[PDB]
């Protein structure tokens, strides 16, 4: 439009000196999304949106101009109606199974049907007014408002069909080749687990496990052959047992309006979204109530209330995801039928990644006996008052209260695998009985989580706007902001739980460590306060030269009390020059509407909220003389009085260029943002009192180009065609970071945050082992590469003189997990009443380290495996490209070096694959009913639409995986395709 | 609407009260390194055993093998010295912020921190710095003085004169602040006024400032001069923490491992003439080679930093 | 000791009624209402107790009850759930004559 | 104790609106006993036809 909302001011486009990306929100633009963090994929240049999981409610990882921190906050800041939101951060862990239980951001509570615009502030000139919350970018949510006039009511109803998850892309073995592989492994000497499997049990139950190894198929009795044939002929569809098609619903009723003194808006919205995995679902019901009154010609008071309630139902899994249905679709044996002839349960004892079959797993039994249900109650209230003291001087105050309360309840009955693992992990050595017992009572477990995230914000800013001599314009704002946040969590667990009786049983922990291993009651409390004083100035001359600036002094309890760093400015200096308005360039005005050059410089800031400036210690009992119990304190973390925000120096050079009556618009931005004082672990000098600690010392850099081109290809009375191309390249690079001396993989210094270092392989030798490269470029083995020595000759007694600093030279840099080139292409056609929008997105130039399809030392034959195990090296198939299943018979030294260092096989370059995928994010065809037909129905307007989401994904090949965004984490569902039919009435 | 910036995190022990800072200073006292035993291993009063493991750790220190030790040899604990110095500096900088404490208790805590910092600097400059009495050693850089709790700076080595000036200043501060006359026997590792005067006497003795050394030694002797009489109890060790002679029992000079790995060379025993009860009290049964073991250390109850006999010797020398 | 209580009380009510009001001969007035109401109530309580609790450190200590009888007077985890539903059909009539 | 209340209301021929924000803080006669309440009311009635 003609104005930009930055969360503090409203800046005219002709006086905009900053990089700002706008996105108008409607059905014709973003589609039928249910969360607004998922509608930004490919719509704004420089804003890269990636999906962490495919389950409903899963937060999206968003990066604006790349990663701006190492160990601090990396997610953007979401501002709702001028009040920043809390709980929007995406929790990032190591365990791949944590995506099963990832918490939803508060952004999932805001209905996209109640939002008009999304404004993304990208550079220093736009973000520096946010102080120490600006290094990661800011996304400003402008919610819909009542329009002065007759009341307007909207009733949108969307019905979505989600197709079933097809595992044909998983490339898994059926019963035939699985049984053949098991038989060939039983013949061979590969005996890591030979009790596991289906063929192994059948053969060994008749005492033929030794006869088969010597004679083969003929050495088996027909009693043992008919069973194996039955195994071969038994086929089970695990994409039908585990996955489902879904019918999702969504309804929204929005009534608004206003008159010369009061503008009102009300909205209700309820949606039900199912997951592709059976038993997974998510409901959201929300209410929005806005009303703004004009008390006098000066005073104006408004109240906005957003109330939200979400309900999530999902499956219970272990800590390490042996149960996870998405991953269990890769482990379930093709010939294993969950039910027997009489309908009784049949248990899967091969579910553990260890060589122990005692805990059985049945998917139906777990679904019946387990539950993971969460309920989220959220509230956001904004009271904004404004006093127009003068035509030029205005004052504004704003109070924002946010409260999110999540109550989680995980129940696992006694007859379920999730309880079996708990009881097994409760194994302890009874000293008085010389045996092993279990201290967890016989019964179910009920775990309860209560998380509360509160925030109160108060802003007060005074704005002055004056114009002198009709060529000078001055805009000055001064304001302050107090913001306090609380995060309180409670966890409670009760063992021996009975689902109906609601009764638990006492637990007797042998030690305190075992009591910490099974916590029964945990409390967590975090509280922070922030005081900020900010100001902004802008001077426009002759409608041609705009000079802008901002400053912000931030203080918090998360910073040190040193007077040297206590209140240091976070500023920005900007500049705009409209070349099109120049008298010497007025000749080229019959075809050029705009040419503006804008530059910006400034310092942003980041807060690492997991670091404290206080002396965190622990109480111990000890003494310095015989007798007496002195209570001593051992320092856990060093007190850092110079703790402060992570500085980021940004330089942005922009260019706007519009021609032929908005026929062609171009916005180019080149940015260079160098980050310093990033909070990270440094190896301190020994005179500091500590070997190492977390201080402000690291460094970083991002730099690249954002290109946003919008075109009106066809402009005809009936047919119109528009194109919107957004492109962004980011060159991330870590400049100064520290790694442990014991670390053997190279550090990221000089490479992106998600750098992938892999051991380049030249193939296989004549015995199927991987072949490596030495410094001279010749093919060597592991024994030559690591210089393995075995003096004792026992095999498992190998050692190497290769230092970690030298082992870091074996790895080579492949790429980065985060794709440098991101963006999208949106094509809009309008033919009479028909409107077709095709939004496609691209993330090109990435790499992903995939889990090996099989382990060549630890291959578990009791679980299914990908179809590339058949392309491994075999004595009967010497043309295989993947490593053979090795044993300790041939080369004990190399085998045991591979065994005791599991990262060599995982870090081979053959498991790292390219990541270049284009995705058809949206394809929506809508029809607007003729005006006469709507008038006959009494509606101001009406419309229908058929929409396809995630229908097409192409680009680089993603073999053995269901999605290119699902190549890293096997425990997260893929992004589901959907077909939505929507009806809108007025 | 609410903001003060005064919030203390909950979930860890943050020392704020006088009892918490006393606990912190007690932990600092516990971690005081006993590197004077290793330093005296470099002298003529110790002989490492003929074993291999017992000699691969302490053999090179005794042989004055500064260049190319065995990498398995024992190392002097720079890290422990500067960690205790950090804790002492934290206690010093935390004055006027210690809550829930009598002023006579906070003052005693700060004085103990000052005296501990002075003693640690003295021991460090003695271990790794040229002697104060040596010619041309006054302007030579010896050790970096730790006088703050800054984690973002690299300290350069201070000259011996600067280190000793800082030591004297900290001794004066402790004298002005320490107000306890005598601690409990079980808590006698802490510093008191007698400790201040004894440390001042030893410092001035090492600098060669004989007047101040005599003054401090005579002040200690006037306040306390009772010794252990060897003739009424032959097996009465003067350095025992429960003896009437020990002033401060902070550091167990002799660790278990070092004391188990050395003898007393026959020359040092021959220095003991006939009629010395210390000959039959300090050391154990004679060995066939003629070198005895020791019974003055190796366990926690033989901790001794200052005692009245050392004060008598300092007074006599001055 | 740290004791945490969490009590949630939820209710959903849905009423649907119809009124018919008529006047006959300017002296009779009839008012008839017929309606229905579906109501549902939930009450959930959670109680969690932790002994050995340190206020600053937020750390508790294990408890070894002598038997199950002594574990009920010092409960560490209690959960209660109560859900009820009501269905009602109502009607009213009124007839006014000569005012 | 201190109580504050702000009740904004109004309407026109088709839509009638009411809003209120209140906050009270009360103390008990026993030391350390107190109770505060923050209340918001938002009502809007639209005449669709």
């Amino acid at each position: 439009d003609a104005v930009v909302v930055t969360g503090y001011q409203t800046v005219e486009r002709r006086k905009l000196t900053a990089a700002v990306g706008k996105l108008n929100i409607s059905d014709e633009t973003i589609g039928a999304v249910k969360s607004i963090d998922q509608a930004l994929a490919g719509q704004i240049a420089g804003l890269s949106v990636t999906s962490t999981s495919g389950a409903p409610g899963a937060p999206a990882k968003i990066r604006i101009r790349g990663t701006s921190s190492l160990n601090g906050t990396q997610d953007p800041l979401w501002v709702l109606d001028g009040i920043p939101l809390e709980g929007t951060d995406v929790p990032q862990s190591n365990v791949l199974n944590d995506v099963s239980n990832i918490q939803q951001s508060s952004i999932a509570g805001l209905n996209p049907a109640d939002i008009e615009n999304i404004t993304v502030l990208k550079d220093a000139a736009a973000t520096a007014i946010y102080g120490a919350r600006a290094a990661n970018g800011v996304i400003v949510i402008t919610t819909k408002k009542g329009k002065v006039g007759k009341p307007v009511i909207n009733f949108s109803s969307k019905f979505t069909y989600m197709p079933t998850l097809s595992t044909n892309r998983l490339n898994m073995l059926n019963s035939q080749e699985k049984v053949d592989l098991e038989l060939e492994l039983l013949r061979s000497n590969f005996a890591y687990g030979d009790n596991k499997g289906g063929v192994s049990k059948i053969i060994s139950g008749y005492g033929l496990t030794d006869a088969y190894k010597k004679g083969g198929w003929s050495a088996l009795t027909p009693e043992a052959q008919t069973d194996i044939s039955r195994l071969r002929n038994t086929e089970t569809d695990w994409g039908d047992i585990l996955f489902r098609d879904a019918f999702n619903q969504e309804y929204s009723l929005s009534l608004s309006g206003g008159n010369e003194r009061v503008t009102y808006y009300t909205s209700i919205g309820y949606y039900q979204e199912n997951g592709n995995v059976k038993g997974v679902g998510l409901d959201r019901l929300n209410i929005v109530a806005k009303t703004s009154y004009k008390v006098n010609r000066m005073l104006k008071f408004g109240v906005s209330l957003f109330v939200n309630r979400r309900n999530n139902k999902t499956y219970l899994t272990d800590t390490y995801g042996l149960v996870n249905p998405v991953y269990y679709s890769r482990k379930a044996n093709p010939y294993y039928q969950p039910f027997d002839a009489n309908g009784n349960y049949v248990y899967d004892f091969d579910v553990q990644n260890n060589s122990d079959t005692d805990l059985g797993f049945n998917i139906f039994e777990e679904r019946k006996n387990t539950s993971n249900e969460e309920t989220i109650n959220a509230l956001s209230s904004i009271f904004d008052a404004e006093l127009r003291f003068n035509d030029k001087l205005k004052f504004t105050t704003q109070l924002g209260l946010q409260l999110d309360k999540a109550s989680k309840e995980q129940i696992a009955d006694k007859e379920s695998f999730s309880m079996r693992i708990i009881r097994k992990n409760s194994k302890y050595w009874d000293s008085a009985s010389q045996s092993n017992k279990y201290f967890i009572p016989d019964g179910g477990v009920h775990k309860a989580y209560e998380n509360t995230n509160s925030q109160i914000t108060w802003k007060a800013m005074g704005e002055y706007r004056d114009s002198f001599n009709d060529i000078h314009e001055l805009e000055v704002m001064v304001g302050t902001e107090l913001r306090k946040t609380w995060y309180e969590t409670l966890f409670s667990a009760g063992y021996g739980f009975d689902r109906q009786t609601l009764t638990t049983k006492p637990v007797v922990f042998p030690d305190e460590d075992r009591a910490r291993q099974f916590p029964l009651h945990q409390k967590t409390y975090k509280e922070n306060a922030y005081v900020s004083f900010f100001s902004t100035a802008s001077y426009s001359l002759m409608n041609r030269y705009t000079f802008g600036g901002s400053i912000r002094f931030d203080g918090s309890d998360l910073f040190g009390v040193d007077k040297k760093y206590r209140y240091l400015p976070l500023y920005s200096v900007s500049g705009l020059w409209r070349l099109s308005n120049e008298p010497f360039m007025q000749g080229t005005r019959k075809w050029m509407d705009n040419l503006a050059f804008r530059v910006s410089y400034g310092i942003q800031g980041n807060i690492d909220k997991n670091t404290s400036p206080f002396l965190l210690g622990k109480y111990i009992v000890d003494n310095i003389l015989p007798g007496g119990s002195e209570h001593m304190i051992d320092i856990n973390s060093a007190p850092n009085k110079k703790l402060r925000w992570e500085k980021t120096q940004s330089v942005n050079v922009g260019l706007d260029f519009s021609v032929l009556n908005q026929a062609l618009n171009l916005s180019v931005d080149y940015y260079y943002r160098k980050g310093t004082d990033l909070i990270g672990k440094q190896m301190l000098p020994l005179e500091t009192g500590f070997v190492s600690t977390n201080i402000n010392w690291a460094s970083m850099v991002n730099k690249g180009v954002e290109v946003s081109l919008s075109t009106r290809n066809v402009a005809t009375k009936n047919f119109s065609w528009y194109t919107n191309l957004n492109f962004a390249y980011n060159n991330n690079k870590v400049l100064r970071e520290a790694i442990p001396e014991a670390q053997t993989i190279p550090g990221r210094e000089g490479y992106p945050v998600d750098a992938i270092f892999a051991i380049k392989t030249a193939g296989l030798d004549e015995e199927g082992y991987p072949l490596f490269y030495d410094k001279e470029g010749k093919k060597v083995t592991l024994k030559e590469l690591y210089r393995l020595q075995d003096p004792f000759g026992l095999g498992f007694t190998v050692n190497s003189d290769v230092t970690p600093a030298e082992e870091r030279s074996f790895y080579s840099y492949i790429g980065s997990q985060d794709t440098p080139y991101t963006g999208g292409l949106i094509n809009t056609f309008s033919y009479k009443n028909w409107e077709l929008t095709a939004n496609l997105s691209f993330n090109l130039g990435g790499y992903v380290r995939t889990t090996p399809s099989y382990n060549f030392i630890n291959f578990d034959r009791g679980q299914n495996v990908n179809s590339d195990i058949l392309d491994r090296w075999t004595p009967e198939n010497t043309d295989g490209r993947l490593p053979a299943l090795i044993t300790s018979e041939k080369r004990a030294d190399e085998y045991y070096w591979y065994d005791q260092k599991s990262e060599i096989y995982k870090n081979l370059d053959i498991w790292v694959k390219k990541l270049n995928y284009f995705r058809l994010q949206n394809l929506r065809l809508g029809y607007r009913l003729p005006e006469k037909m709507t008038k006959s129905l009494g509606m101001g307007s009406a419309s229908v639409a058929i929409e396809g989401r995630n229908l097409l994904v192409f680009g680089s090949s993603y073999k053995n995986f269901l999605d290119p965004e699902s190549m890293y984490n096997p425990y997260a569902p893929p992004i589901p395709k959907s077909i939505t039919f929507s009806l809108n009435l007025n | 609407c609410d903001s003060y910036l005064d919030i203390r995190p909950v979930g860890s022990v943050i020392p704020q009260t006088a009892e918490e800072y006393r606990a912190l200073l007690a932990r600092a006292y516990l971690n005081v390194p006993n590197d004077r035993g290793l330093a005296c291993l470099r002298s003529d009063e110790m002989l490492v055993n003929d074993n291999e493991y017992d000699r691969n750790s302490y053999g090179d220190i005794e042989r004055w093998n500064d260049v190319s030790p065995f990498p398995g040899t024992s190392q002097f604990t720079w890290s422990n010295f500067y960690n205790v110095l950090f804790i002492a500096n934290q206690v010093i900088e935390s004055q006027k912020e210690i809550t829930e404490g009598t002023p006579e208790v906070v003052n005693q805590l700060v004085g103990e921190a000052h005296l501990l910092r002075a003693y640690l600097h003295f021991v460090l400059v003695n271990l790794h710095g040229q002697p104060y009495t040596k010619s041309g050693a006054l302007n030579s850089k010896s050790i970096p003085l730790k006088l703050d709790t800054d984690l973002e700076k690299t300290l350069g080595r201070n000259t011996v004169e600067e280190v000793y000036t800082s030591i004297l200043s900290d001794i004066e501060h402790a004298r002005e602040l320490i107000n306890k006359e005598k601690w409990e026997t079980v808590f006698s590792y802490r510093f008191n006024v007698l400790s201040v005067d004894a440390l001042q006497s030893r410092v001035s003795l090492y600098m060669g400032a004989w007047p101040k050394c005599l003054e401090s030694a005579e002040a200690v002797l006037a306040k306390k001069s009772v010794l252990v009489d060897m003739n009424e109890t032959p097996l009465a060790l003067p350095n025992h923490f429960e003896s009437v002679e020990s002033i401060t029992a902070l550091e167990q000079v002799m660790g278990s491992s070092v004391n188990n790995a050395v003898w007393v060379p026959a020359t040092f025993l021959a220095l003991y003439q006939e009629g010395d009860k210390r000959l039959a009290a300090y050391f154990a049964a004679p060995d066939e080679n003629g070198n005895r073991k020791s019974s003055k250390g190796g366990k926690r109850e033989f901790s001794c930093t200052f005692r009245v006999g050392e004060l008598y010797l300092n007074a006599a020398e001055a």
